[PDB]
RNA sequence: AGCCAGGAUGUUGGCUUAGAAGCAGCCAUCAUUUAAAGAAAGCGUAAUAGCUCACUGGUCGAGUCGGCCUGCGCGGAAGA
């Protein structure tokens, strides 16, 4: 498992990546195997995406570092963060393809400019 | 849904093929002839992986990928068996040239983000046979 | 650095010893140096926990005694002959 | 198995098994077995212990063994009278009081030793712990 | 059931459970772990 | 603790064997994508498939894990 240092650490680095990052997309990975999500780390490192699953009062601490903070009533539930460091967009389009492809999960609440974009709305990214 | 690891210009022996994806509902000698013409460019003496995608109507398609980390490392190290005590004994060597194109066949096969990451994996299919990398 | 507490012991002997040892103290000594001998007692659990690390061995430690620090050495130690306990330690003063 | 290749004397006094240990302290390997309980082991015994702790590591380390089996016991045979003489030396064992310790080992993990000690305990008549080397 | 003076778990899904003053085996795997004391 | 999800790539690692494909044996036991996934802990196949485990994310919501020293008990404990 993991020390509280090793919680600070990761805090810490999804606070960087956060800091950062111009758009990022919270959403659902529930059911999905390790060859579609490594499918979507391929697709994910091709367009200039961040793609992680980490723990959610972690991401209630690495959020409030600004300006996701409107993102921490999308963390009740499995949580995978799409920051796309380079570029804006390219993970909301990437994200609904690939919720729509698989016919798993979600894509539920998103952030951009400082605010929440609800879920059908994220057609705005 | 099956996968096997069939020789290049070769298919239909019983113990390997005709058992093992023919009790799956699939044509025997439709995937050998279509695998030994589309394998027929693969390199004599190296089995390819064919995974062989079977259908609810028995009627198949095919994704026959490069031939393994491991006979791709047996042909380009010159050696025919691998060590049968890997990094204890040492085969053969291959240079890092041959890493880089064994894991450009294998960027056609792998999860690699750069040709450093299928070069590396390919390196762990090099220590795992014995083959020292040179 | 470690910190020892201790009292002077009143009596001397397999006696006063043994009765030390069943109320779950131990005896110990501190000489060296200039100054006379002096005979003290300790909470056996304490000091079972703090040489329970080497560094106990190899440190100087600071026994208080009346309030009177003495920096002392780990020099010596008996141990009871079966079980997990300390029948008795020699410091000297360091 | 244990015994002395040559002694002083033939037959010995029954004698008195008290006191405490001396060598209660781990001088050679990292890890021992201690004797808690009272009592005589048999050559034999010492025997069995050693080739199931040596099982154990599957040959691997090093141990000593650091009781021999000095004294000589006696017995007469059945369907025999009293007295006419003391009887024949028919076995050997080593007087063991609470304390002492008989067997060392290292070059082994220690929960590996906990396990072959064991095993080598389960051999012996005396109720025994394990102990670890300590510095001083 | 075996029926003896030691028993132990003798594997990951043996259950210790002492029923009426007699320690007992259970396992959900094989019935050739079934232990009572005694 | 329990419930939902995943437990992947090179790859069927080499050797060997009629077959060893994590899972007869011998050896290496690396690296990728990774939240996490051992060249795999057990069951399984002719060899595969398949079912779980290690490990992680979600839910939950406050204690919990196993050693030590001991006090008194339990089993061990069948006879005219
Ligand atoms: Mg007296
Ligand atoms: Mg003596
Ligand atoms: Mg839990
Ligand atoms: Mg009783
Ligand atoms: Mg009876
Ligand atoms: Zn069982």
């Amino acid at each position: 498992a993991l020390n509280l240092q090793d919680k600070q650490a990761i805090v810490a680095e999804v606070s960087e990546v956060a800091k950062g990052a111009l758009s990022a997309v919270v959403a659902d990975s529930r059911g999905v195997t390790v060859d579609k999500m490594t499918e979507l780390r391929k697709a994910g490192r091709e367009a200039g995406v961040y793609m992680r699953v980490v723990r959610n009062t972690l991401l209630r601490r690495a959020v409030e570092g600004t300006p996701f903070e409107c993102l921490k009533d999308a963390f009740v539930g499995p949580t995978l963060i799409a920051y796309v460091t380079e570029h804006p967009g390219a993970a909301a389009r990437l994200f609904k393809e690939f919720a729509k492809a698989n016919a798993k999960f979600e894509v539920k609440a998103a952030a951009f400019e400082g605010e929440l974009i609800p879920a059908s709305q994220i057609d705005r990214l | 849904y099956v996968k096997l690891q069939v020789a290049a210009g070769m298919a239909n022996p019983s113990p390997p093929v005709g058992p093992a994806l023919g009790q799956q509902g699939v044509n025997i000698m439709e995937f050998c002839k279509a695998f030994n013409a589309k394998t027929d460019s693969i390199e004599k003496g190296l089995p390819i992986p064919v995974v062989i995608t079977v259908y609810a109507d028995r009627s198949f398609t095919f994704v026959t990928k490069t031939p393994p980390a491991a006979v791709l490392l047996k042909k380009a190290a010159g050696i025919k068996s691998g060590s049968g005590k890997p990094n204890k004994d040492k085969v053969g060597k291959i240079s890092r040239a041959q890493l880089q194109e064994i894991a450009q066949t294998k960027a056609a096969d792998m999860t690699g983000a750069d040709i450093e990451a299928m070069t590396r994996s390919i390196e762990g299919t090099a220590r795992s046979m014995g083959l020292v990398v040179e | 650095m470690f910190t020892i507490n201790a009292e002077v012991r009143k009596e001397q002997g397999k006696g006063a010893s043994r009765r030390l040892r069943a109320a779950n103290k131990f005896p110990a000594i501190i000489y060296g140096g200039k100054e006379a001998p002096l005979a003290i007692e300790l909470d056996h659990d304490k000091v079972m926990n703090m040489q329970a690390k080497a560094e106990f061995y190899s440190e100087v430690l600071t026994i208080v005694v009346d309030g009177k620090e003495i920096k002392v050495k780990a020099q010596d130690v008996q141990r009871h002959p079966y079980k997990p306990k300390l029948q008795h330690i020699d410091f000297v003063r360091a | 198995m244990l015994q002395p290749k040559r002694t002083k004397f033939r037959k010995m006094h029954k004698g008195r098994n008290r006191g405490l240990a001396q060598g209660t302290d781990v001088s050679f390997g990292s890890f021992g077995l201690k004797a808690v309980g009272r009592g005589r082991l048999t050559a034999r015994q010492i025997e069995a212990a050693r080739r199931a702790m040596t099982r154990a590591v599957k040959r691997q380390g090093k141990i000593w063994i650091r009781v021999f089996p000095d004294k000589p016991i006696t017995e007469k045979p059945l369907a025999v009278r009293m007295g006419k003489g003391k009887g024949n030396v028919e076995y050997w064992v080593a007087l063991i009081q609470p304390g002492k310790v008989l067997y060392e080992m290292d070059g082994v993990p220690e929960e590996l030793a906990r396990e072959a000690f064991k095993l080598a305990a389960a051999k012996l008549p005396i109720k025994t712990t394990f102990v670890t080397k300590t510095v001083m | 059931m075996k029926v003896r003076a030691s028993v132990k778990k003798l594997c990951r899904n043996c259950k210790i459970v002492k029923r009426d003053g007699v320690i007992r085996v259970i396992c959900s795997a094989e019935p050739k772990h079934k232990q009572r004391q005694g």
